[PDB]
RNA sequence: AAGGUCACGGCGAGACGAGCCGUUUAUCAUUACGAUAGGUGUCAAGUGGAAGUGCAGUGAUGUAUGCAGCUGAGGCAUCCUAACAGACCCACAGACUUGAAC
RNA sequence: GGCCAGUGAGACGAUGGGGGAUAAGCUUCAUCGUCGAGAGGGAAACAGCCCGGAUCACCAGCUAAGGCCCCUAAAUGACC
RNA sequence: CUAUAACGGUCCUAAGGUAGCGAAAUUCCUUGUCGGGUAAGUUCCGACCCGCACGAAAGGCGUAACGAUCUGGGCACUGUCUCGGAGAGAGGCUCGGUGAAAUAGACAUGUCUGUGAAGAUGCGGACUACCUGCACCUGGACAGAAAGACCCUAUGAAGCU
RNA sequence: UUCACAUCGACGGGAAGGUUUGGCACCUCGAUGUCGGCUCUUCGCCACCUGGGGCUGUAGUAUGUUCCAAGGGUUGGGCUGUUCGCCCAUUAAAGCGGUACGUGAGCUGGGUUCAGAACGUCGUGAGACAGUUCGGUCCAUAUCCGGUGUGGGCGUUAGAGCAUUGAGAGGACCUUUCCCUAGUACGAGAGGACCGGGAAGGACGCACCUCUGGUGUACCAGUUAUCGUGCCCACGGUAAACGCUGGGUAGCCAAGUGCGGAGCGGAUAACUGCUGAAAGCAUCUAAGUAGUAAGCCCACCCCAAGAUGAGUGCUCUCCUA
């Protein structure tokens, strides 16, 4: 459950904001490629929940197959390629049919969070995934960087489940929470947020106000 | 991770790999249509289309930089003559990389280079 | 986690863990445990064969 | 960056040379000692005509380090050797005359280093 | 690292099948390249 | 609190008390404060 | 059939499978899509003054041309080259039984 | 008596004791029961504890030890 | 004055340790006590001598030079380390060829807990797990080796005294 | 100072645990590899700290002892092979143990002190010491279970493309100074609060490369030796997998940069209670009920219907003979 409808942008990537006081502030800034278009609510009545469903990246109809352009031809809407809800509470006012909200709802909201991809690092070792340590890289030592003792002895018989072995690291999606919002762009269609998101420039980021 | 790095490497260490670069694109502008693998093809592109506009402008400095490039001698003096009066108006794209069946012995994805 | 815990949280795991004890634990148990339908509600969305009441023969309940 | 095994150079005339910092107090890291951080000191050499000799452990300042310092104003400062000020825990050390430039946040807590420096950048 | 036991039938012909349906996968694509290399203007296989 | 297992009330107002399935002792003074066995 | 898979051009994804983004009269015009990769043309950017010539110097060398010359893993533009030619899987109201109204 | 073998490492349980620390599934003896060499049933499983001594068949019945809510056969049996 | 023994008597031997050394490659107590070095020193050096159990050719005490000798400390120097990080090769991963080995009763080869020749995937109860690969890691299978070098038995074997 | 029970408790007694040394010799010697260290767990509470409370010979600060509570933490070093231990600087505190040294099919030194040698002592001697010192090979491609990732098949009762609910499971829920309140309560002074806020840290975690850098064998620049480009200039090769250096874009990384650890949310453990009876007095309880723990659950971030109980919602397609 979210406190309130957020948006979704790209990430295009990061400067520093000198503010009037002095300071510079690292920031990253925000695009966005089309509007955040309410495509399909999903109330208490017809279903379990109540979430409103946006969706991002308009295109050519050919990079869309079927049913999804017919799931979005039935709210009367643009092609588009992402999709999206936020669980909100039970006092929404949200039609699906082609609601182009405008960002200005987040500037007095001096605080967010975002989500999104972090990049991938691939099958990465348990030096780097669980932050261990490597082992004496001389004094005769022949297990440098090894993962070192995996369970107890003969009474468990078998190593503990969720133990620390190396695997993919990167590729999830995370969250991280109450970022400070900075200067807007009303015609630039940009927004600077002091902080780092996840990813390289080019990905989606999920933009949606705090949950404390 | 590879992440950006976009310099193609082959099988074989970095001067090797420089090696295999300039003595292939040099037989490469010897005979026009060569037999290569597709790794070795692409690796010939970028830097045959480097060296058919590095004597595109056939000044002196250029005509240095592509001698020193290349191996042989009496291949650097037949390209700037033959070079604008053949791929001038091209702007780009000099090469093609049709692709054929692969080596017995290996399974190697095998690949043939065009000038066109 | 105590039995005041379930039964405000999900009360129809507490029936359906105390018949899944009593009956025989291999795979035809498992397939006779699909057969037991506890529903939370005053009011289950069963219309299949007329269901008629169960007959008791215990007089300690 | 002040290991526990570093040589700090006197930034003042107490009476001492150089020093084997000993495990920083305040900053529970003491792997990474930045400005301002007090220091177990250890006299490694010094002036053989002031009550401060050999194998004397001290406490010192942190005024000076090879390692950078991050200001909100963008700049960047970092010195060419690391330095420190025979302190005791009452504000003043007991050397009045201090040698070298220092940065001016210690100011607000350390107000007498600042005051006895010659240049504050 | 040395095996405790042996395999059976069972998991030996498992195994050997899943290495040769794994060689029937990399024919289709030999039939679609055999059959793609047929009359018709294909800018390739000179 | 004094978890004396086993010792008698001793002021002459320890009243004995079983609360909660233990048997405590209180009295005036709050050294006599005692949760019994 | 809808939708996938191979192939194809690759990736900020990745051991291999995966995943993701393209797969061309690859806009036309009044205002967000139909540039995937390479090359090319420019712009950030790195090293930092290239060759050749002239001048000064006996000569090492310095100086003007000239933030020039190379690099261009990054941004934008550009269809010049390769995205051609295909192939294959999945089809044909989704068993049996009760209740409701039509 | 004739011919002719094995065995001579025992184990636990009750009683009578010694060694121990009246400690050990400990050690050594004396009488006995089981296992050894004993299947089956009860003991959740489980050599020595209880019933019990397996020639074999039956899609026969009655019982010992022990049990009669369900898993799992028989009482959600009766009265204090 | 507290001591300690220059000195004395007695017992037994063949004689009762001389110079020098001395918590030592020798000291069990012991990390003896003091001093140096160190922020801190069971290691080191310099001393005292209470030498379990030094000692004069099984030589004793010294020392220049020497040592892939042992050991204590210091300067310079650095990924040894804090505390890791990046890059280049040969492997590892994929494809095409060739293609073993140790091991192996058959394996339809879960976890907890209990029992059992007293440390169970195989027995009991519960819980958890769709089948089957690929890449890594090695906790268990009392994993592989190899009829335990240690301990004991043999009216064994052998060397040596 | 009076005073057994604020705190110790003599003379004695009763238990629990299996972490020391022991006793038995029950599995294992056709092989169960001891002690210490590194790496990496997980668990117990007999609690060192953090959170709540009682009592105090508790005026306040700081305590002494004890109850609930194991979520989290429990430093860096000189000596020694060291466990233990001593010492220094501190820290909120520098807990004790189980998991066959927990962990040598993950890794290295003293040792079951192996083979050489030396000192002391014992022995006539060969040799020996639960005495000392120097040197002294440690193997390995995972079959299965187990684990971490990542698929493919089939199922989910037509076949799909998305979108999510969340059963269940993980991670995070940690902690310290400084300031206001306030030099206020308290205390003759000396000292110096509880409670409620703020700010700066530490470790841990999730990210990122805008700045500062490390690397960067894409790169460019200086230079040595030499061989080629006919020769001068200028370049190319080599000096392993950069000849040695000087810097660096994009990647990766931290030492750098941002963020996190929230809840007058629910129920409780210890405790304080409110009415309040069994004994017309009483008592936190026997009926009902209130405050309240870093503990439990939920909320927090992610995965998640193979949750076979296989979910829900929207949309596309089933044609010809």
């Amino acid at each position: 459950v979210d406190a309130g409808i957020g948006v979704m942008g790209t990430k295009l990537g990061m400067m520093s904001f000198f503010e009037e006081d002095g300071t510079v502030v690292p920031v990253t800034v925000i695009g966005f490629k089309e509007g955040n278009i309410v495509t399909q609510v999903k109330t208490e009545s017809t279903d379990g929940y109540n979430a409103v469903q946006v969706g991002y990246e308009r295109l050519r109809d050919r990079k869309l197959t079927m049913p999804e352009r017919g799931h979005l031809n039935k709210a009367g809407v643009i092609p588009m390629r992402h999709l999206q809800e936020f669980r909100l509470v039970s006092v929404d006012d949200f039609t699906p049919s082609q609601k182009l909200l405008f960002e200005e709802l987040f500037k007095e909201g001096d605080m967010v969070d975002i989500s999104g991809t972090t990049i991938g690092k691939g099958f990465q070792g348990g030096i780097k995934r669980h932050n261990f340590k490597r082992g004496l890289m001389t004094h005769g030592s022949k297990s440098h960087r090894a993962l070192g003792s995996i369970g107890a002895g003969t009474t468990p018989g078998h190593v503990y489940k969720g133990k620390k072995m190396p695997g993919r690291m990167g590729g999830t999606k995370t969250k991280i929470r109450k970022l400070k919002i900075m200067k807007i762009d009303t015609d630039l269609r940009v927004v600077m947020i002091k902080g780092a998101v996840p990813g390289k420039p080019g990905n989606l980021l999920r933009l949606a106000p705090a949950k404390i | 991770m590879k992440h950006g790095r976009k310099i193609h490497r082959l099988s074989r260490p970095a001067d090797q790999r420089r090696a295999l670069l300039r003595g292939l694109t040099t037989q490469l502008l010897k005979h026009g249509r060569i037999k290569t693998t597709r790794a070795k093809a692409s690796a010939m592109r970028k830097y045959v289309d480097k060296m058919i506009t590095l004597a595109k402008e056939g000044s002196l400095h250029k005509r240095r930089q592509a001698l020193g490039f290349i191996y042989e001698k009496q291949i650097v003096h037949a390209l700037f003559a033959e070079v604008p009066e053949r791929y001038g108006d091209r702007n780009g794209g000099y090469t093609r990389i049709i692709r054929t069946l692969p080596r017995r012995g290996d399974n190697a994805p095998m690949a043939y280079i065009e000038l066109v | 986690e105590t039995f005041d815990q379930l039964q405000k949280r999900i009360p129809e795991r507490i029936i359906e863990h105390a018949v899944r004890g009593m009956l025989p634990k291999g795979r035809l148990g498992r397939y006779l445990f699909n057969h037991l339908k506890v529903y939370k509600g005053a009011e289950h969305p069963h219309q299949a064969q007329q269901p008629i009441d169960l007959p008791l023969r215990d007089k300690r309940i | 960056m002040i290991q526990p095994q570093t040589h700090l150079n006197v930034a003042d005339n107490s009476g001492a040379r150089e020093l084997m910092c000993i495990r920083i107090i305040g900053a529970s890291n003491r792997r990474y000692a930045r400005i301002g951080d007090v220091i177990v000191a250890v006299i490694k050499e010094a002036i053989p005509n002031t009550p401060l000799e050999r194998s004397e452990v001290i406490r010192a300042v942190v005024v000076r380090t090879c390692k950078e310092l991050k200001r909100d104003n963008g700049m960047i400062i970092r010195y060419d050797d690391n330095a420190a000020v025979i302190i005791d825990q009452e504000g003043n050390p007991k050397g009045t005359r201090i040698f070298g430039a220092i940065a001016r946040e210690l100011r607000q807590k350390f107000a007498k280093i600042v005051s006895l420096a010659p240049e504050v950048l | 690292a040395v095996p405790k036991k042996r395999t059976s039938i069972y998991k030996k012909r498992i195994r050997k099948n899943i290495w040769k349906k794994k060689g029937y996968w990399a024919a289709l694509k030999a039939f679609s390249l055999a059959k793609s290399l047929s009359t018709g203007n294909s800018k390739s296989f000179f | 609190m004094k978890i004396r297992a086993s010792v008698r009330p001793i002021c002459e107002k320890c009243r004995l008390i079983r609360r909660r399935g233990r048997i405590i002792v209180i009295c005036s003074n709050p050294k006599h404060k005692q949760r019994q066995g």
